[PDB]
């Protein structure tokens, strides 16, 4: 009942959760942009940063600086969300490696939609269809890998999918422990290790 | 680049998803606060220059540093809050008096928060019944048998079971006792329930 | 009411608060609270349980003694106890803390895996002495104006220059013949005229012929911030000085309320409400400091007679006997000479009630005293030479040199293992002369932050207990009672005094008022 | 309200609170009456002899009732601790007539929890931060309960014209009827008044 | 080259080329030291070792069985790849430069090339040893402690060179 | 909700025992029971029945639905139909485990009963898997699961509900 649970990710929603460690780590990942105005003193980090300069900076910073008329900067999509990689996902979602390409693939992609890109519709449909394609294999592997090494199953899953995988594993193990009668015993908590 | 030091705190907490509480990162918190101080001082100088001097091109840099300050605040608050979540879980997982090796991981203010939380929870539990409250920390699992057989793991002292009666919790001795009496000691690892 | 009902509610209160009572403990509680009415019982129990939680409990199971102590905390000595306002702490009693570099904080000896100090030190301890001295000075220096640029600082901010410290391992190679570099390290000679600089990373020879010294007593084994350049396997100094000092307020601002000084309190004495309100009423305390107290010759007993005559008005809170009690340390004669003269001193001070019942007579032996020699921290002399004094003057102590006095709201260090002339006679280039000598000496001792800033063969120390000779965080009063002339001075809001060689110095004892934060520059030739 | 029916309503509240994403409206009558039954039965059983079989049977039944009550209250306390700014704002803004989501005891606990948390955050970091950054509103820091969660339910009273809303497009919305005894998997926000009124039982 | 090390011979004890010798991270030159208490303890150890062959192969405290250590090595190898921390790298850099200067001056004082060269591969060897020490602990980063232990092990090989 | 809690609710179901002890009617809070007469059947909740069996104080009878022919008919009907068929108890799996683990001596043909209940469980879990896959593939917003039992739902429902929450947010992320 009263176990520890972190703040849940809100990255698929309209805005991410303020206190979510997953959302913070997701928003740290870098996004390509172009500066639409010059920025004095900023050449110390990248003298001024000149106008029209290409940069890759964190998503949190890009969301802070961005506006719908692109005064400070304008945003480019990462290549995995552009039309080339969308087609690879459309081919077969089950063979791609969203741990390499993420590890927060869906959360980062959902947060890109707030930059008013012309291909927001294509991005949204791509994310939804990637999830639909990968659902059955996530379900089967999570609910039927029992008491074995799950690293091969978990390797190519993004963090959202890995969360779902652990949920399925929890259900499987709970029912199996009940069936074997191990759910009856009263046990010392996980803090008993020290 | 700014806000990189803020990520170390977040990564430290994220890479322990099991819920264990690491040592409080006093110096990391200090460093991010000093980074915020430097950001704020630079922004004060730049905004004074932009307003009094009428220099307009500094405005993007003002917004840059303000956004960085907001990020550092978010990371600090999230770190402290998740540590509070773990500390809050400890009361239910283990008990009231945390082990000393774990208390050294906690900050003094974290211990103050935990003491306030313990006092408030005790008040709430005390206010439930007609008198003597209801200890909702007990009965964490559905009841099966009224009595259970338990085995002493530690050399505890004596443990009262009725008004005038007690059991000596010497290691490897086995006692057949009420579940509601033994639950907390089993939870804390003093006793082992030995039927399955 | 029924005693079973009282037991039930006491157990319920502790159990809701998450605590288990031993059988004897609940028996004590359920007979101690029989006077309590139903209108107040829960308030009483909550008061008791909070008092219990104040202690450092190791288990959820509560013993009889803890409940007893909680009820005492609820009923007696709740406001104060009389003995907190003054206490005397030997050098071997001081607790040990280790500076963790990767946490950047001091941890207790109980928390680290470090071994416990012993007199017969290991080879590791001898290294750890000087490594730890370096460590304290290093961490202190990096938090002064020599701190980070910062890495956020930009150029328009941080338009002015700032020092950046280097270790000896960094200056070899492509760093050769750079224009300006500053290194923290110990100054020492391999041979006469062959000066070198040493830190935990390495050692390098010094060309200090052109060095601009920053006006201090730079001895062997002092730690310095040498500024220059490296070339031809030599570090060529431009400037040469001590690392900067730190006040104890800044030290506490960084490291919290930790009790570096000693005593039973978990925090420092000046950071707790009990002491903070006791100091309002402790207005009239006063201490006396006295060295070269050669009571083995009865001339000094005549001096003690006129001291008691002079300062019977306003009795002193304590006297400080700064060792070297032997004017005639020839051999076995001195032992019974000291025993007889201490008997005589006890007999004379028995003549009053007030000084006898108030003043603490505390003794701190030095080199010219029986027992252990000039090996620091100096242990107390033999108990057979103290018992007769103690049995008829209970307000007295025989303890180490150096020694630490905690007042209700001040902290004092007493030390007399003589080194002023030692500082003067082995300066690297030269000492700094005239009436400035004591000021340069206290600058040296404060910047070095250790009562012995000089080599071991010049001033031996037990290796594992070298931490006890530390002057960090800075005390409020620093009494260095050398055979040298008496003096008074101050630096970084620390008072520093030598009561001096009283027989030579025209009978110039000194007397200190801690509540007033002041001292009298007395001269008792006129008594 | 028969004692058997009281324990049945306790179980209904237990499961509904388990599966609902938000904190449901309080059942103070249920909690008070169940505690009264437990205290009364303790009084009955302390006045009976040892080795009696019916005493043990009653004690076992009491253990079961105590377990459900403790678990229900634990779940509610978890929800309160998770969403403490939002339940407090809801209680402060509550009009006259709808039931509270907090008992007085739960409300006192929630106020104490919020004060303690804000004090800790201020003391540790937010008094040290620059002056305009020192105030975080926890109403925005803490996430809200997610009402679009999918829940299983069993329906106890027949309902008609319940609107399913698959996605953004209103054209794809369509109505359904919930027959008594049927079981459904549906978004919570579409059924929340039914859960409040007891027309459906979350499972 | 002469069976025993024959300590007067020095560099003539080695017929290996500098090319092959530079490819070895560590070169433990092992000498059989004749010390009386060492020999007594060693003989008692060997005799007990031969005696204990019939003792049913009972478990032992404070060590890992070979079958378990094999699996543990495989697990750490497949799971953990560490890196050097920045300050650790600085320590390693400075110590490497010092060791290189020492090796150069030793060869100059001898007026002859040593059979064991001290090269950039030996720098990377120290790096690899530190990473292996961290991989034993499954730590993503190698600390100054790991670098110090790696340098301690490598300075046996540098003793073997100089 | 845990499987142990599902078992806790299954434990409230009524079963018939034959006491070997005499006891008058007992007035439990959840409804009165008894009187207990030696050698005669009396209906009691499953937790009490299991406790009395463990304490050797009664003989448990199988429920009316624990018969091999009836269970074979139900199993074949389940295997033939596409939807979940009505089950003989709302907690049949939990009932089977408890009764057969504690009272196989009393219940004849317990091996056949356990195997048939296992067959029904496997068929219905396969049907539930098909339902989940169809929901996600066809992008449903609602499903009808009339004859599923609580244990059967609880085995997969947490995973399924989390997946559907993510799917809903993914298909509504363009709403503003």
């Amino acid at each position: 009942s009263e176990a520890y649970f972190r703040v849940e990710s809100g990255a698929l929603g309209p805005e991410e959760n303020f206190l979510s460690l997953d959302d913070i780590l997701m928003s740290h990942e870098k996004l390509p942009v172009r500066t639409e105005t010059a920025m004095p003193r900023l050449g110390a980090f990248f003298n001024a940063v000149p106008q029209g300069s290409k940069l890759e900076l964190p998503l949190w910073l890009a969301k802070g600086l961005f506006d719908n008329k692109r005064r400070i900067l304008s945003v480019e999509l990462p290549k995995i969300y552009q039309e080339g990689w969308r087609t690879v996902f459309s081919a077969d979602p089950n063979v791609v490696d969203l741990h390499k390409m993420g590890p927060h693939f869906y959360g980062f992609g959902s947060q890109l939609l707030h930059f008013d890109s012309p291909e927001n519709a294509d991005i949204s449909q791509s994310l939804l269809q990637t999830f639909i394609g990968r659902f059955r294999r996530i379900m089967d592997s999570s609910q039927n890998a029992y008491n074995e090494d799950t690293s091969a199953l978990v390797a190519r899953l993004d963090e959202m999918e890995r969360g779902l995988f652990q949920t399925g594993q929890k259900g499987l193990n709970d029912f199996q422990c009940w069936e074997k009668g191990q759910a009856s015993q009263i046990t010392a908590s996980n803090l008993v290790q020290n | 680049m700014f806000c990189e030091k803020a990520m170390e705190l977040i990564r430290e907490l994220h890479r322990a998803p099991e819920g264990q509480l690491p040592a409080f990162n006093e110096d990391g918190l200090r460093q991010v606060l000093e980074e915020m101080k430097a950001l704020y001082e630079q922004n004060q100088s730049d905004v004074n220059e932009a307003k009094s001097g009428g220099r307009s091109d500094l405005i993007p840099t003002i917004k840059f540093r303000h956004c960085s300050l907001l990020r550092n605040r978010r990371c600090t608050v999230a770190y402290l809050y998740d540590r509070l979540l773990r500390i809050r879980a400890l009361r239910w997982e283990y008990g009231s008096v945390l082990p000393n090796a774990l208390r050294f991981h906690m900050a003094a203010e974290e211990m103050e928060w935990f003491n306030n939380y313990k006092r408030s929870l005790a008040t709430y539990m005390r206010s439930l019944g007609g008198d003597e409250g209801l200890d909702i920390t007990q009965d964490m699992k559905p009841p099966k048998s009224l009595y259970i057989e338990v085995r002493c793991l530690k050399d505890y002292g004596e443990f009262e079971v009725d008004d005038g009666t007690s059991v000596l919790l010497k290691k490897n001795s086995q006692h057949f006792l009420p579940r509601w009496k033994c639950e907390q000691l089993i939870r804390q690892g003093v006793l082992e329930h030995i039927l399955s | 009411m029924a005693p079973e009902r009282l037991r039930s509610r006491a157990l319920s209160a502790f159990k809701l608060r998450g605590l288990l009572l031993r059988g004897e403990a609940i028996k004590y509680l359920t007979e101690a609270l029989q006077s309590i009415s139903e209108l107040e019982l829960e308030d009483k129990l909550e008061k008791i349980i909070n008092a219990v939680e104040k202690q450092p409990l190791s288990s959820n199971m509560i013993e009889r003694s803890v409940v007893e102590a909680a009820v005492q905390e609820c009923s007696q000595s709740v406001d104060e106890t009389i003995e907190h306002v003054f206490n005397i702490i030997g050098a071997f009693d001081i607790p040990r803390f280790v500076y963790n570099s990767e946490r950047k904080k001091f941890l207790p000896l109980l928390m680290t895996n470090h071994p416990a100090p012993n007199l017969f030190g290991t080879p590791r301890d001898k290294a750890e002495m000087f490594r730890e001295r370096y460590t304290i000075l290093h961490q202190r220096t990096h938090r002064h104006e020599l701190f980070t640029p910062p890495v956020i600082g930009s150029h328009p901010d941080e338009s002015g220059s700032k020092f950046q410290l280097k270790t000896i391992e960094t200056l070899l190679g492509s760093t050769t013949k750079i224009g300006d570099a500053i290194v923290l390290g110990m100054i020492t000679q391999l041979k006469e005229g062959k000066f070198f600089l040493e830190d935990p990373t390495g050692t390098v020879q010094l060309d200090l012929s052109k060095a601009q010294f920053h006006s201090g007593l730079y001895t062997e084994a002092c730690f310095v911030l040498a500024e220059g350049w490296f070339e031809d396997q030599v570090f060529h100094v431009n400037a040469f000085g001590f690392p900067p000092t730190e006040p104890s307020s800044t030290t506490r601002a960084y490291y919290g309320n930790i009790n570096f000084f000693g005593g039973p309190s978990n925090t420092s004495v000046k950071t707790s409400a009990k002491l903070k309100q006791l100091e309002e009423e402790n207005k009239d305390a006063m201490f006396v400091f006295l060295s070269d107290v050669w009571l083995d010759q009865v001339e000094v007993l005549e001096k003690l007679r006129i001291m008691f005559a002079g300062y019977s008005p306003a009795p002193p809170t304590c006297f400080i006997l700064c060792g070297n009690f032997s004017s005639a340390p020839y051999g076995k004669n001195q032992v019974q000479a000291l025993k007889d003269s201490l008997k005589t001193l006890a007999d004379i001070i028995c003549e009053y009630p007030d000084i006898h019942q108030s003043s603490r007579f505390v003794f701190v032996p030095g080199p010219e005293d029986p027992g252990f020699g000039s090996i620091l921290p100096r242990p107390p002399l033999a108990e057979s030479i103290t018992n007769e004094f103690r049995q008829r003057v209970p307000f007295s102590v025989f303890t180490t040199n150096p020694c630490r006095i905690q007042y209700c709201t001040q902290e004092i260090t007493v030390f007399r293992e003589d080194l002023v002339n030692k500082m003067c006679r082995n300066c690297v280039r030269f000492p700094s002369s005239n009436l400035a000598i004591p000021n340069h000496f206290v600058k040296t001792i404060l910047s070095q932050g250790h009562l012995t800033p000089l080599p071991l063969y010049v001033c031996p120390v037990y290796w594992a207990y070298d931490y006890a000779l530390r002057v960090y965080p800075v005390p409020d009063l620093l009494v260095i009672a050398d055979k040298y002339d008496p003096f008074t001075t101050t630096n970084t809001e620390c008072l520093c005094i030598n009561p001096g060689s009283f027989p030579r110095s025209g009978f110039s004892f000194k007397v200190f008022y801690p509540s007033n934060k002041t001292v009298e520059d007395s001269k008792l030739q006129g008594f | 309200l028969t004692p058997a029916e009281l324990i049945e309503r306790l179980e209904q509240a237990w499961m509904n609170e388990k599966f609902a994403p938000e904190l449901l409206e309080s059942k103070p009558e249920i909690v008070e009456c169940v505690m009264e039954q437990l205290e009364h039965m303790e009084e009955n059983l302390r006045r009976a002899k040892r080795e009696d079989l019916k005493v043990s049977i009653h004690q076992m039944e009491m253990e079961r009732i105590r377990y459900v009550l403790s678990s229900y209250l634990r779940c509610r306390l978890m929800k309160i601790e998770k969403f403490f700014p939002h339940v407090l704002e809801k209680e402060k803004t509550r009009p006259e007539g709808e039931p509270s989501s907090l008992s007085p005891e739960e409300l006192a606990f929630a106020r104490e929890f919020m004060a303690n948390t804000e004090s800790y955050l201020k003391n540790v970091a937010l008094k040290h931060m620059p002056p305009n950054l020192q105030k975080v509103d926890l109403f925005r820091a803490v996430p809200k309960p997610d009402l679009d969660s999918y829940v299983f339910l069993r329906v106890r009273e027949r309902q008609e014209n319940i609107l399913v809303e698959p996605d953004t497009d209103e054209q794809r919305d369509y109505v359904i009827d919930l027959e008594k005894g049927s079981q459904h998997l549906i978004r919570y926000k579409t059924i929340a008044p039914l859960v409040a009124s007891g027309a459906v039982q979350l499972i | 080259v002469f069976g025993r090390w024959d300590e007067t011979k020095g560099e003539d004890n080695i017929d290996f080329m500098p090319t092959i010798l530079s490819r070895f991270d560590m070169i433990f030159i092992v000498k059989d030291e004749h010390n009386e208490e060492r020999d007594v303890m060693l003989a008692k150890h060997v005799i007990t070792l031969h005696v204990s062959a019939l003792t049913q192969t009972q478990a032992v405290e404070g060590e890992i069985d070979l079958a378990k250590l094999k699996k543990f090595i495989a697990y750490c190898r497949v799971k953990c790849g560490p890196r050097l921390s920045a300050e650790a790298a600085e320590k390693l850099k400075n110590r490497y430069i010092i060791m290189r200067s020492g090796a150069r001056q030793h060869e100059r004082d001898s007026d002859r090339r040593s059979s064991i060269p001290i090269t950039v591969r030996q720098l990377e060897a120290i790096v690899r040893i530190a990473e292996a020490l961290s991989k034993m602990k499954l730590q993503p980063f190698a600390t100054e402690a790991d670098v110090e232990e790696a340098l301690r092990l490598f300075q046996v090989s540098t003793l073997d060179a100089a | 909700m845990d499987a142990a809690e599902v078992e806790f609710l299954a434990e409230k179901e009524l079963v018939t025992i034959i006491p070997n002890f005499s006891l008058d009617k007992i007035y439990l809070i959840g409804g009165d029971l008894g009187p207990f007469n030696p050698g005669l059947p009396v209906e009691v909740p499953l937790w009490l029945a299991i406790n009395l069996k463990q304490r050797q104080k009664c003989r448990l009878l199988p429920p009316e639905w624990m018969d091999v022919e009836k269970l074979e008919k139900m199993r074949d009907h389940e295997r033939k139909e596409e939807t979940f068929t009505p089950m003989p108890s709302p907690y049949y799996m939990e009932l089977t485990k408890l009764l057969l683990n504690h009272a196989s001596d009393n219940i004849p043909k317990a091996d056949e009963i356990r195997t048939l209940v296992k067959d029904m469980w496997d068929t219905r879990i396969a049907k539930l898997r098909v339902s989940a896959d169809s929901f996600v593939r066809q992008q449903e917003a609602h499903a009808k699961l009339d004859n599923l039992t609580l244990m059967e739902i609880n085995t997969s429902g947490t995973f399924l509900t989390q997946a559907l929450n993510h799917m809903y947010k993914l298909r509504t992320n363009l709403q503003p």
